[PDB]
């Protein structure tokens, strides 16, 4: 919507079907992660969940408080623990309302958890599959030798920037609340406000009940139909919440961290050894971890090879009257010409005629013939 | 299955109904309207006539 | 979309967007889990439901052109007294006016140009050829087709397979993902070192610097008169000194020159027929000059003068 | 398609009614030439032409 309150308040959170509760058994957690997406390519994860982290219940800011509704309603819960693991740990970039942004490690799934007061967690298989820029690395890496662009999703927080729809009027998702105890149906409101279409009943058979009665001739499930509903709730889709009404609305919500370019700093390799021979020059490549290197040229042919020199090897690439071009890394090109012993003063004739008192190129083995 | 060609006449009723082997019903008939060409162009200059100033 | 339900028999989608699947299942929710939300539990109908947006990755990632270049040059004029160098087009006739001077600057034949059926990506221009209306279909470059960026709506191709729960719990469905992310791996290959005969195509200028192709053709009313002559030494004991003699081509020529001069003034030398540092040159007597040469690799033969008198070098070619 | 044509070319679109015209575009210089006024800018004052006084 306009504001981070507005916002909020209007598309009420909501508890989602997460197929694990615990590393293992499918339960409705209250944390369920909606969609990860990534168009950074600064590794960043754009997780959407359910839980609104930030404000509390009485539409007030605490950073101290978290609000989520589930089938005890809607609560505030504190937050003191906050956690995304792939496979292995990760940092949290930053984090407003349904939105989280992390940058994690590779994973075949993506965990948001927290202990402090909820208790749980949801893992939901989502590929993020490994970053690696630059070319090296190193413990607590930092180190820059050259800026490359990318792509990424915005530190700051947006109070409105861009929407993405909710739909669907009020219906929040139980998993059982009604039980046929004895041999009557015992109706259970527990603490909320139930909402239940009941082919018969002896008092109540429609209405908004938050008392216990026992209606007799009554039994679960075709024909006593029961489910917590309360008012002003567009939730936007998990994966596996089922959901019917009689009329069709919507809501909207706002969209921090917007897509955006940067540039980052990274090291790569610092340029490996060169041995000169007469017009031809020859690359010998020291232990380093591994980098992409190109041998090309635009100077006589448009030829192009690539290949990752992880191991120390010795590469022979000829160098001819026009330049020939080593990109090694992601650093710029470096450009050669032709050193033999260097300048000219006249070399050559111009009826053609080649260097020292070789036979190649052939000039001299026409000769012959 | 499929696949003629068919001139581009204006007007002119043309009728497919070659399918599967068996009797295949419900024709195509088709007619064309126009053709319409969709520019693919580059404009090299704007060119209007000007306000001399002394 | 998760489910939507319609109770007791539904019927199918009949809201649109920019593509859509839909698809019908009926009989669903057989023992439930309290999601049928509806009397009906033996006869209810789930209507399921996916569509595309576009998304905010339509920045340059990626745009597919049909280029035909026109040409730019950045030729360096020296009149001797204003040093400028100056961008301009040689498509055709091209006059250019300094001091009241002519100069035409002629149209360069081009043997070929880098620029053609190219895709860019916004990470690097990618020389990458297409067949034109080849995105919105899988085997092919793209699987979206967007006519233009601020079209909200397009025409996309993704593969989703929704089934029926059957079970206690609520949905079962399985999703691939897209098929521009796909492509966004592969890329092409590098539109920065194609092309023969120069051409550097770097990324953030969108163009090719240093192509070496044809010939130019130049013309021009120069004004040099001035006052004829505008003095022209006779020349005498005329020498080649040739040293610094060292093996390679790709530099240019160290040649020295000796001479005597019986009078002093300024000819405009050299010409073409060999290589000059200066053109403005004061030329006097006993004027032993080493100079810089820049063609005697293309041709090796050089008839230096100094004004009138001339003389043939070189002598250092392999023995 | 087996086979696509345009009659169009090197074409100058009047309001009157389009016409089909030849010209090489940077090449002003002299007072005649088929569109001697060229502009690129739409929001600036330039145009590069040959025109006589």
């Amino acid at each position: 919507s306009v504001a981070h309150f507005e916002a909020y308040k209007a598309t009420r959170p909501y508890i989602g079907w997460c197929a694990d509760c615990g590393l293992a058994g499918s339960c409705p957690s209250p944390v369920s992660i909606e969609h990860v997406w990534s168009d950074a390519d600064d590794g960043v994860l754009k997780i959407q969940v359910s839980m609104q982290i930030g404000i509390a219940k009485s539409n007030t800011i605490n950073h101290a408080k978290i609000r989520y509704m589930g089938a005890n309603g809607v609560q505030e819960a504190e937050r003191s623990t906050l956690s995304v693991s792939t496979t292995a740990p990760c940092d949290i970039l930053a984090t407003m309302g349904h939105f989280i942004l992390a940058r994690c490690r590779p994973g075949s799934q993506v965990e948001v958890s927290l202990s402090t007061d909820p208790k749980l967690l949801c893992r939901t298989p989502f590929s993020h599959k490994p970053r690696f820029i630059g070319n090296e690395k190193s413990p607590a890496p930092t180190g820059h030798k050259t800026r490359i662009p990318c792509k990424t999703y915005s530190h700051q927080t947006d109070l409105t920037r861009e929407e993405i729809t909710m739909h669907v009027p009020p219906d929040v998702p139980i998993q059982g609340l009604v039980s046929n105890t004895g041999k009557s149906y015992s109706l259970d409101p527990k603490t909320k406000t139930i909402k239940y279409k009941c082919t018969c009943g002896e008092t109540v058979k429609e209405g908004t009940a938050t008392n216990k009665i026992t209606l007799f001739n009554c039994d679960t499930a075709p024909k006593c139909i029961t489910y917590a509903v309360d008012n002003t709730v567009w939730q936007y889709n998990s994966q596996y919440v089922p959901r019917s009404e009689v009329t069709e609305v919507k809501g909207k919500i706002h969209v921090p961290f917007p897509l955006t370019d940067s540039t980052c700093a990274v090291s790569v390799a610092p340029e490996p050894q060169v041995t000169y021979r007469l017009g031809e020059v020859e690359f010998h490549f020291h232990p380093m971890y591994p980098t992409l290197f190109s041998i090309r040229s635009l100077g006589k042919d448009p030829s192009h090879s690539q290949e990752w020199i992880d191991t120390p090897m010795s590469k022979t690439i000829q160098v001819g009257a026009e330049g020939v071009e080593y990109v090694w890394g992601n650093n710029n090109p470096v450009r050669l010409w032709a050193q033999k012993s260097s300048s000219s003063s006249a070399h050559g004739n111009p009826i053609s005629i080649v260097s020292h008192y070789y036979d190649l190129y052939p000039y001299w083995t026409i000769t012959v013939l | 299955y499929e696949s003629t060609t068919m001139p581009n006449q204006v007007g002119i009723p043309f009728k497919a109904l070659i399918e599967r082997p068996g009797y295949a019903g419900l024709p195509l008939s088709l007619v064309v309207i126009k053709s319409e060409l969709v520019p693919s162009l580059v404009q090299d200059y704007i060119t209007c006539n000007y306000k001399t100033v002394v | 979309p998760s489910p939507y339900i319609k109770c007791c028999g539904g019927a199918e989608c009949s809201k649109n967007e920019a593509d859509y699947k839909c698809s019908v299942f009926t009989g669903v929710y057989p023992f439930m889990w309290g999601g049928a939300y509806c009397f009906c539990d033996t006869e209810n109908s789930q209507m399921s439901e996916v569509y595309v947006t576009r998304g905010e990755s339509c920045e340059a990632d990626a745009i597919a052109y049909q280029v035909t270049a026109s040409l730019k040059a950045q030729v360096m004029i020296s009149i001797g007294e204003l040093n400028q160098t100056v961008d301009v087009f040689v498509n055709g006739d091209s006059p250019a006016r300094i001091q009241q001077s002519k100069f035409i600057l002629g149209p360069i034949s081009s043997a070929w140009s880098p620029f053609d059926k190219v895709i860019v990506y916004r990470d690097e221009v990618y020389n990458e050829d297409y067949a034109p209306y080849g995105s919105g279909q899988a085997g092919r470059f793209g699987d979206i087709q967007s006519r233009t960026v601020n079209s909200t709506d397009v025409y996309a191709n993704t593969n989703l397979k929704l089934k029926r729960p059957a079970s206690g719990n609520v949905v079962p469905y399985t999703q691939t993902p897209s098929g521009f992310s796909y492509w966004k791996k592969e890329k092409g290959v590098p539109l920065n070192r194609n092309a023969p005969f120069g051409c550097i195509i770097k990324v953030n200028p969108v163009r090719a610097e240093n192509c070496v192709y044809g010939n130019i053709p130049i013309s021009m009313d120069i004004a040099d008169a001035f006052t004829r002559i505008d003095e022209s030494p006779s020349v005498s004991l005329k020498a080649c000194e040739v040293q610094s003699c060292t093996y390679s081509s790709d530099f240019g020529g160290v040649a020295s020159i000796s001479y005597t001069s019986n009078k002093v003034g300024k000819c405009a030398i050299s010409s073409n027929s060999a290589t000059m540092k200066d053109s403005v040159q004061d030329v006097q007597e006993s004027g032993a000059l080493s100079l810089f040469f820049a063609t005697s690799s293309v041709e090796p033969n050089f008839v230096v003068q100094v004004c009138n008198a001339r003389i043939t070098c070189g002598k250092c070619e392999p023995p």
